[PDB]
């Protein structure tokens, strides 16, 4: 469905005239395509049938219940992202027209979704190299979609070079495995899992660790996420981690067959450093996207602890954590895009320059959100308290399940460190909450006729005009309550995670 | 005659806090 | 007058390292400005030798001027487009302070320990304190070169710091 | 107000300020900087794992 | 009669008396000292070539300055690491095994030896505080069981039958002490006297 | 990267050094030192000094400013407000 | 019929206040009638909600059996089992009683946003009350740390000048320490596959593992009582949080640590609790002695009250760790008595003096009995109650806790008797100064204690005297539940 509909959109977009309205309607067509793709995938793929694992296309691809769950998650999260570009986020032309300016926006997303879904399914070293480049190239194009932006082109240049080096490392690892064994199919390689250099697979993971911003390769990820536009950072900082982490879990599943203790220590060493940089790094920063980049690094480290353990509880921990983190990731960036309407207008010290690509760029731009919009502020507070890990929010159960897998497999040092890192990271998490609400009682009797929303003309002075459009506000409302009220259906959701099998069987 | 009680420091440096001779107000 | 030669040797040596390694431009501007001021010190203080105390006063004068400039810029705004002129003054003070502390002299803490007993005595032996002049009269401004290992300017500013703390009114 | 503040909010703030200042200088867009770190990580593969703690002590030494 | 104190220590594989062949402290420490010196010295010369390759490009210079080490650091680092390798192996041989106390001593002393080289322009007490901090971190590292408990984890114990998969039975009392991860319904009273002692309510009032 | 790194004291220090390479009347130059009276500069001598000061700080005085500047301090103020680093190639910054 | 009714009614109560106040927020520039008189009609509804919450537990109290061993009112809700025994029943009643008292304390002394404050207070009361009726470690931890989110915002919004520092202290001190308790809970769920109270009490773990579990749990508890040297957050929070926040924190939150010892340490880690008892006594004795001496040098009026709570809860920790029924009952009695006297001292200091003069420095106040006689009467009476004078519930709790400590350890447990002298030293020095000498030259004559402040003081004084004179109202409920926590093998 994806491939066939992508070709039609490519031709149609180049035929019709260039306009913002047609691009937005074409974006809605892409939304229907992903929705149709989800319906088709759910019709034929079931958890019970895929438990054993089914080979496809001359065994080049292998789909199981573990892989199928992530693919369904990828399609769903992509649907929520397209809603941002398929509908209004602020209702203001000066702000929203950026999303409708580039026609190939929906085309590049559909290219990347194909790469994202097929990556966990790779069963050959040749197709592994092909798919990882297909996903990587699509991310470079999306980072450079705004080619009139100096920062966007600079970030894409940085993204291309770092990813290309990682691709070379991935290619170098697969070639070294072929030299030792002469086989390209992973299942054939598993026959010689006890006779190949298991550190060559560590070289493969090193290339994958670069693509997810893991330490010591964290620096480029933070720089790219902060410079890129908020609409672009929202995608490139979450989507690559959905597929690569799933593939890392499969590779670590194969590595644990021989159970190389030296391999675990090296990965533990990188996880330990990533928790230090992830926690202390965000303590002294002024940009919100820079803060979220450190937050992204820290949370990936938590998931890697579950991946490194690679046990039955790890499947439950990883599947739950990746789902709830994605929903929190979408909710936070959705709120950030909307709340740009409450920015004061100058009418200066520090000569602060704010561009149309990132209207919200500093943490202190979130000031007085408790007064400007109490419901949106609480929704952000719930999301932030979830990242902290306050129970009974979705974030607590994610860390609760990760700790179970870590301590069950004997990672006492990492479990204690991850909890110290959580407390350290709470400092900058609480700073967001301090900016939102701690000055409410002093600024309650204040006058703000210079906000961006105040420039919006009224219709007839009698219509009750909402400040936010129907779609984006509903998505925030739905995601916020799912995070808040997870205790109601927590037991059944984990039971669903009980049935996700990666060749466990019995 | 009068003398200061015990444990009264001769000197202190609390940043820019003014430094004055310790005086027992009971003896005023 | 050899410590001044040793102290000036480091300043010139650091400039070569800054240029060779392409280090901070501001540090290069700091060092080149000190050598300009030090050039005046050579001309003006000729035939009177060059002790470290006159070098300490030379560096102290530079530090206070930039602090005075920074105190105005940080209040009224910087004139440059990027509003970095005020912060540049503060960053240059750190470089000069780095060379100021490298001089073989006593720190302000030791001088404060050698001046506070004098300040306390004046208050105790007179009842009330109104001006630092009464403290200056008891300062031996002839033997403070190896006993206190301080300069004229170093002692003068320290007494003012303690006088403000100890002023009754 | 003393040792419990050194081993508390005041001491941890000074520790956090020192550590976070170093990490702020490590984040800048530079191809040569990130390239060397990637190549440096290849030494972890080469080195025998019993040297990890020595690397850990070396890393802390550079923070100073 | 020693005092009855709690023992919050994770399980460790023990070697019986006569085992634990000692480690050659000199040879192990010399490999770290020589290896660290060649790499740190070798990279220093290589970075000098990068400076000469171009010195009019601010971007290259900024990253080179961060990785650059002073002469004292180029000397102090191999000595500190070499001293750490020697003391860690030397203290382990004395105790017939590696303990957090020995690693705390090995890390703190070696760090202080190194700190006295490349941190000369600092108070001695300042270097002692960092040495204590550095030593405590590696003592905590050994106490936690390095990066992984290995065969002392619950997963390893569960596979070996030392877990709690079979439930519990009060009618079966084991004279020997249970496993670290094993739970029981009822314990011998003699074991309680061993752990706590007679006194405040055990056996006697 | 592309930001001014000048200070009022450094700009004044280099301004004095440039002006001491000419045949000025007095070597004591400060912010309030006037070109016409204290330095004894005529029409062409003043313009020679202004262009020489332009070369030092890599700045260009506009026509209105150059035709109305009176004191050295005004030159110092102009340099601080208007100086910018010259844009480098793509390789100098990102590499 | 308890947790289901309590959560559903309060959730409906939260929704009701949100719908009414936030209906006209759509840039209407409106005036409305609910906001008249500082949102009186919205404060009144929230006050009624707190009162009804008390009636909910009273209906279940009628069916409570004091002669039945084990948990009663066992209920399944949200995939969680809930139950009540003797110890849980009394602590729930104390938490719900302080609900209306906390709301009434800030009736007309907030700068605005009363609806947000009312909802936050009621949410905290219910969350803390639910923490006494959960029947597993995971549910205990969820409610143990869920209160941080409403409390962090409450302090940061309605706090004093240093509210920002106080909000960071309470959020980080109580979370970084509770995470160490979560590690012990995770270990239980790994090796036993369950965290149920009854299930884990019957399991004997290795003496080394019990030591590790005890340390992880005690770190979360010791920070929350609090105990030295992890106590420095509490004086900052009390001196900056609003009066209603101080009442809940001093009256309920600090009692969760004592209840945590009952549930998480005594019945499941009994063998290691005996071994740790000398260490706990040494820490608590030093906490009691040091805090009393530190209180003598404090100048902030509300900080003095904050340190007084540390010394009293040190006695509670000493009593609850005694392996006899006298010490255990006395610790529970002292917790209930402290739950009334301690908020009253904050009301006198942070609610009466502060609401008039807005300065908490001690140098501004002396001779207050000249123009505030009603204030001085309550101040003196509550000062004697805080010092353990008989006829007050504090004396019954302190005497039995000291007696139980001596029975547990005659030599070092005798040092707990120093609380009789040390508590009177700092408490009376404050009261003697506030009432003695001439009226302060820095104060203007103003109103004495009003009717609203009289109501708060009287209905906090009444439970203290009733418990002090006839503590058998409390002992009868506790006797069967508390007897299960004793570990001894007499042969
Ligand atoms: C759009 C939401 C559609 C939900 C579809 C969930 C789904 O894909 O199926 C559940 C899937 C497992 O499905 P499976 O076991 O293979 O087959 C049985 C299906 N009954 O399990 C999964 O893998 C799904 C994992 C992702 C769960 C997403 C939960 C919903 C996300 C919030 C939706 C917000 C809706 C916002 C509405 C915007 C429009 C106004
Ligand atoms: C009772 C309640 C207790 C609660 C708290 C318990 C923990 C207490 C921790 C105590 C240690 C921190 C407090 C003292 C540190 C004070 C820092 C300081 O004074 O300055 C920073 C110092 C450099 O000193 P300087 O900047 O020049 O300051 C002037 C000093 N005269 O910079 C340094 O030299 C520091 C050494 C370099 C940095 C080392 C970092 C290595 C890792 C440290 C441990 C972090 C562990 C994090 C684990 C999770 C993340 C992995
Ligand atoms: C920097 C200095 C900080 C303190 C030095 C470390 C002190 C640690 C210690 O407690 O002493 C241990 C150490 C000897 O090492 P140890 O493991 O005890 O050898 C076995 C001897 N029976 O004793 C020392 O070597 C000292
Ligand atoms: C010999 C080759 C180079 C060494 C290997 C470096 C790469 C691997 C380290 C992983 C982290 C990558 C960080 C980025 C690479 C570091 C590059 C570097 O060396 O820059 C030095 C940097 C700046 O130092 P600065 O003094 O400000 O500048 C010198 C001017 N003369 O100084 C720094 O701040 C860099 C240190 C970053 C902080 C990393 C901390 C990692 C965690 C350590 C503690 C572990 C936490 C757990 C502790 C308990 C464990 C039981
Ligand atoms: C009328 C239709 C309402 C829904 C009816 C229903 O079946 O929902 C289930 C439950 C009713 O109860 P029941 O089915 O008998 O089983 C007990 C499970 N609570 O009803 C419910 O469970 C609804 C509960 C909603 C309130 C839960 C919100 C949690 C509050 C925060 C957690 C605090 C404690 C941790
Ligand atoms: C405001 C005041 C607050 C309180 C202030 C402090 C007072 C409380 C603490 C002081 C001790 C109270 C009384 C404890 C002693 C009572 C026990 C006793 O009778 O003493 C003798 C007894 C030995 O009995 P015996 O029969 O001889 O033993 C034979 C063993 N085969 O047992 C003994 O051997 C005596 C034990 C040693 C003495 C301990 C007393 C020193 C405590 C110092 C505390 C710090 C100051
Ligand atoms: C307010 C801040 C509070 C800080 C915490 C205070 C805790 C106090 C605990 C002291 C315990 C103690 O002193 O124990 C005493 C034991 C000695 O016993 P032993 O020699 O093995 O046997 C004794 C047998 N005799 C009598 C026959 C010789 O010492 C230790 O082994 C100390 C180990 C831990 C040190 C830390
Ligand atoms: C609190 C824990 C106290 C343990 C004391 C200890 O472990 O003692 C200190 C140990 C020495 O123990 P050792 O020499 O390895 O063994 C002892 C001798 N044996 C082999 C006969 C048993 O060294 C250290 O300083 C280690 C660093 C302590 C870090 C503690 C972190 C706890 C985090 C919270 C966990 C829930
Ligand atoms: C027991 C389960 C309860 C969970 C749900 C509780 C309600 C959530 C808020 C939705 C309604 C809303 O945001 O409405 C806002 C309300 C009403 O305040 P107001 O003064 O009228 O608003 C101002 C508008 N004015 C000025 C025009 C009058 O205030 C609240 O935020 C109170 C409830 C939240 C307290 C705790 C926040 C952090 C929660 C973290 C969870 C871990
Ligand atoms: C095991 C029991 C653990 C108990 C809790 C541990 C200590 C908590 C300290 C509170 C910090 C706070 O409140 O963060 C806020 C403070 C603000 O500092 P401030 O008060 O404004 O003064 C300082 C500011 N100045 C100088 C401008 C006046 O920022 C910090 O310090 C940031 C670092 C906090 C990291 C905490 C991580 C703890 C890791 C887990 C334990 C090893």
């Amino acid at each position: 469905m994806l491939f066939t509909s992508l070709l039609l959109i490519i031709v149609y977009g180049s035929l019709v005239n260039k306009s913002h309205l047609l691009t937005k309607l074409i974006n809605r067509l892409g939304l229907i395509i992903i929705i149709y793709t989800l319906l088709i995938h759910l019709n034929i793929n079931t958890l019970e049938n895929l438990s054993i694992g089914i080979n496809m296309f001359n065994n080049l691809l292998l789909i199981n219940s573990f892989n199928n769950t992530i693919i369904e998650l990828i399609l769903i999260i992509c649907i929520l992202y397209v809603l941002l570009i398929s509908f209004n986020i602020t209702g203001l032309s000066i702000i929203d027209n950026l999303n409708y300016s580039k026609r190939t926006f929906i085309v590049i997303v559909l290219f990347n979704i194909i790469g994202l879904t097929l990556l966990p399914l790779v069963n050959d070293i040749m197709i592994l190299f092909i798919i990882i480049e297909l996903q990587s190239y699509s991310l470079y194009l999306l980072t450079a979609i705004f080619n009139e932006s100096h920062n966007s082109t600079k970030s894409a240049l940085y993204y291309f070079i770092v990813g290309s080096i990682a691709s070379f490392i991935i290619l170098d690892a697969t070639v070294s495995i072929y030299d030792d064994l002469g086989l390209t199919n992973i299942q054939y390689i598993l026959m010689y899992i006890d006779k190949l250099e298991i550190f060559d697979l560590l070289c493969l993971l090193f290339g994958l660790f670069i693509k997810i911003g893991l330490a010591p390769f964290y620096s480029y990820s933070i720089t790219i996420y902060s410079l890129s536009p908020t609409i672009i950072t929202n995608y490139i900082s979450l989507m690559p981690k959905l597929s690569i982490l799933t593939l890392i879990y499969i590779i670590m599943h194969y590595i644990n067959i021989v159970n190389n203790t030296d391999l675990n220590y090296v990965i533990s060493f990188l996880i330990l450093i990533s928790m230090f940089i992830g926690s202390f790094g965000g303590l002294n920063v002024i940009r919100i996207k820079t803060l979220l980049a450190y937050s992204s690094l820290l949370n990936v480290s938590y998931m890697l602890l579950a991946i490194l353990s690679n046990s039955n509880e790890s499947i439950i921990a990883y599947i739950y954590y990746i789902i709830q983190y994605s929903l929190t990731h979408i909710n936070i960036f959705s709120i950030i895009l909307v709340i740009s309407i409450y920015l004061p207008i100058m009418n200066n010290m520090l000569n602060v320059m704010i561009t149309k690509y990132s209207p919200i760029e500093y943490i202190n731009q979130l000031k007085n959100l408790f007064i400007n919009n109490i419901f949106i502020a609480i929704a952000l507070c719930i999301s932030i308290f979830s990242l902290i890990g306050i129970p009974p929010l979705t974030g607590f159960y994610g860390k609760y399940l990760v700790l179970i897998s870590g301590l069950n497999n004997g990672y006492v040092l990492l479990s204690i460190v991850l909890i110290i890192a959580s407390s350290i990271s709470t400092v900058y998490y609480a700073t967001i909450l301090k900016v939102l609400s701690f000055d409410t009682l002093s600024f309650k009797d204040i006058i703000s006729n210079n906000l961006i929303i105040n420039t919006s003309p009224e219709n007839n002075n009698n219509e009750i005009k909402p400040e936010i459009s129907n779609v984006i506000s509903y998505v925030i409302s739905s995601l916020t309550l799912i995070i808040l009220l997870i205790i109601i259906q927590y037991e059944n959701i984990v039971k669903g995670a009980y049935l996700v099998l990666l060749y466990n069987w019995v | 005659k009068s003398f200061l009680p015990h444990f009264i420091p001769k000197n202190y440096s609390y940043g820019d806090y003014p430094r004055l001779k310790p005086e027992n107000l009971q003896k005023r | 007058s050899s410590a001044y030669d040793e102290a000036l040797a480091t300043i010139r040596n650091d400039l070569k390292l800054n240029f060779r390694f392409k280090a901070d431009v501001l540090e290069k501007n700091v060092i080149r400005s000190i050598l300009a001021e030090t050039k005046n010190l050579e001309i003006d203080n000729k035939d009177k030798d060059l002790d470290e105390f006159k070098l300490y006063d030379l560096l102290s004068k530079m530090i206070k001027q930039r602090q005075d400039s920074a105190a105005i810029y940080l209040k009224e705004g910087s004139p440059d487009r990027f509003r970095q002129t005020g912060w540049n003054e503060l960053r240059e003070v750190d470089y000069i302070t780095k060379y100021l502390e490298a001089l073989p002299v006593a720190s302000a803490e030791e001088i404060e320990a050698k001046v506070e007993p004098i300040v306390q005595s004046v208050l105790e032996e007179e009842g009330e304190l109104k001006s630092p002049k009464e403290i200056f009269s008891r300062i031996p401004w002839k033997v403070v070169n190896q006993d206190w290992q301080a300069s004229e300017g170093a002692v003068k500013n320290t007494v003012l710091r303690l006088y403000n703390l100890y002023k009754t009114d | 107000r003393g040792i419990l503040q050194l081993f508390g909010p005041l001491g941890l703030w000074k520790l956090s300020t020192f550590i976070s200042s170093k990490l702020n200088k490590l984040v800048f867009l530079n191809i040569g900087f990130i390239l060397e770190i990637i190549v440096l990580s290849w030494l972890l593969i080469v080195f025998k794992v019993s040297l990890l703690k020595y690397i850990l002590l070396l890393i802390i030494f550079i923070i100073l | 009669e020693q005092f009855h104190l709690p023992q919050p220590f994770w399980p460790t594989t023990k070697t019986k008396e006569g085992e634990y062949v000692p480690k050659d402290s000199i040879r192990e420490a010399s490999k770290v000292f020589i290896g660290s010196g060649v790499l740190l010295g070798g990279m220093h010369f290589r970075r000098l070539m990068q400076y000469k390759k171009g010195s009019a490009r601010p971007g290259l210079a900024k990253y080179l300055n961060l990785f650059s080490l002073s002469k004292s650091q180029l000397i102090g680092f191999p000595v500190a690491l070499g001293a750490f390798s020697f003391l860690s192996h030397s203290f382990a041989n004395l105790q017939e095994g590696q303990t957090a106390t020995g690693e705390f001593a090995a890390s703190s002393i070696a760090s202080l030896i190194g700190l006295s080289i490349f941190r000369t322009k600092k108070p001695l007490s300042s270097n002692v505080a960092i040495a204590v901090g550095m030593g405590s971190l590696f003592g905590f590292l050994t106490w936690a069981g390095n990066f992984n408990l290995g065969d002392n984890s619950y997963r390893a114990a569960l596979e070996a039958g030392n877990g709690n998969e079979g439930g519990f039975d009060n009618k079966v009392i084991k004279t020997e002490r249970q496993g670290f991860w094993e739970g029981v319904y009822r314990r011998p009273l003699s074991q309680t006297v061993e752990d706590l002692g007679e006194g405040r309510g055990i056996i006697t009032q | 990267q592309s930001a001014s790194t000048l200070t009022k004291e450094d700009v004044l220090t280099r301004s004095v050094s440039v002006l001491r390479g000419f045949e000025v009347k007095t070597k004591d130059i400060d912010l309030q030192t006037t070109f016409v009276q204290d330095l004894g500069m005529d029409s062409l001598d003043l313009n020679d000094a202004l262009v020489a000061l332009e070369e030092e700080f890599d700045v260009v005085f506009d026509d209105k400013t150059a035709n109305e500047i009176k004191t050295v301090g005004e030159v110092v103020d102009f340099v601080l407000a208007n100086y910018l680093p010259t844009e480098q190639s793509i390789n100098h910054t990102i590499r | 019929m308890l947790v289901q009714n309590l959560i559903i009614f309060n959730i409906i109560g939260i929704v009701l206040l949100v719908l009414l106040n936030n209906n006209n927020n759509g840039i209407l520039n409106k005036k409305s009638l609910l906001t008249i008189k500082n949102e009186l009609k919205l404060k009144q509804i929230g006050l009624i909600i707190s009162i009804i919450n008390i009636l909910i537990i009273i209906e279940n109290w009628i069916g409570f059996n004091s002669n039945y061993y084990g948990f009663q009112n066992i209920e399944r809700f949200l995939n969680i089992y809930w139950g009540i025994d003797g110890i849980s029943l009394l602590l729930v009643l104390l938490t719900l009683i302080l609900g209306p008292i906390a709301i009434l304390s800030n009736w007309k002394n907030l700068k605005g946003y009363y609806t947000y404050y009312v909802i936050s207070i009621n949410m905290l009361v219910i969350l803390m009350a639910l923490n006494f009726i959960c029947l597993d470690l995971v549910s205990f931890y969820i409610l143990f740390e869920s209160t941080l989110a409403p409390l962090f915002l409450l302090i940061g919004i309605y706090g004093a000048n240093n509210k920002n520092k106080a909000a960071y202290y309470v959020l980080i001190y109580t979370l970084a320490s509770s995470l160490f308790m979560l590690l012990s809970i995770v270990i239980y769920y790994i090796i036993i596959n369950s965290t149920d109270y009854i299930y884990i009490n019957n399991i004997i773990l290795s003496i080394n593992l019990q030591s590790l579990l005890f340390i992880g749990i005690i770190i979360g508890i010791a920070v929350k009582t609090p105990l030295m040297p992890v106590h420095t957050w509490l004086p900052t929070v009390h001196s900056e949080s609003p009066l209603g926040g101080s009442i809940l924190l001093a009256g309920v939150i600090l009692k969760l640590a004592i209840y945590g010892v009952i549930r998480l340490l005594l019945p499941n880690l009994s063998e290691i609790s005996m071994m740790f008892t000398p260490i706990i006594y040494i820490i608590s004795i030093l906490t009691l002695i040091y805090s009393s001496l530190i209180t003598l040098k404090q100048t902030d009026l509300k900080v003095i009250i904050a340190y007084s709570s540390i010394s009293h809860l040190a006695v509670c920790m000493i009593g609850i760790f005694a392996n006899n029924l006298i010490g255990i009952n006395g610790s529970l009695i002292l917790c209930l008595a402290h739950g009334f006297v301690s908020p009253a001292l904050f009301i006198l200091v942070g609610g009466i003096l502060y609401d008039r003069y807005h300065n908490r420095l001690i140098n501004y106040y002396q001779g207050l009995s000249t123009f505030m006689p009603i204030f001085s009467i309550y101040l003196v009476v509550f000062s004697f109650c805080n010092t353990g004078t008989p006829l007050s519930g504090n004396f019954v709790g302190e005497f039995l806790s000291i007696t139980g400590a001596v029975i547990r350890h005659p030599i070092i447990g005798s040092l707990t008797a120093a609380s009789v002298l040390l508590s009177a030293c700092y408490q009376m020095k404050l009261t003697n100064r506030l009432t003695g000498s001439v009226f302060s030259q820095y104060l203007h004559i103003t109103n004495d204690v009003t009717n609203r402040e009289i109501f708060l003081l009287n209905w906090l004084l009444i439970p203290t005297i009733i418990i002090g004179i006839y503590p058998s109202f409390v002992t009868n409920i506790l006797n069967l539940a508390s007897s299960t926590l004793i570990y001894s093998v007499l042969i």
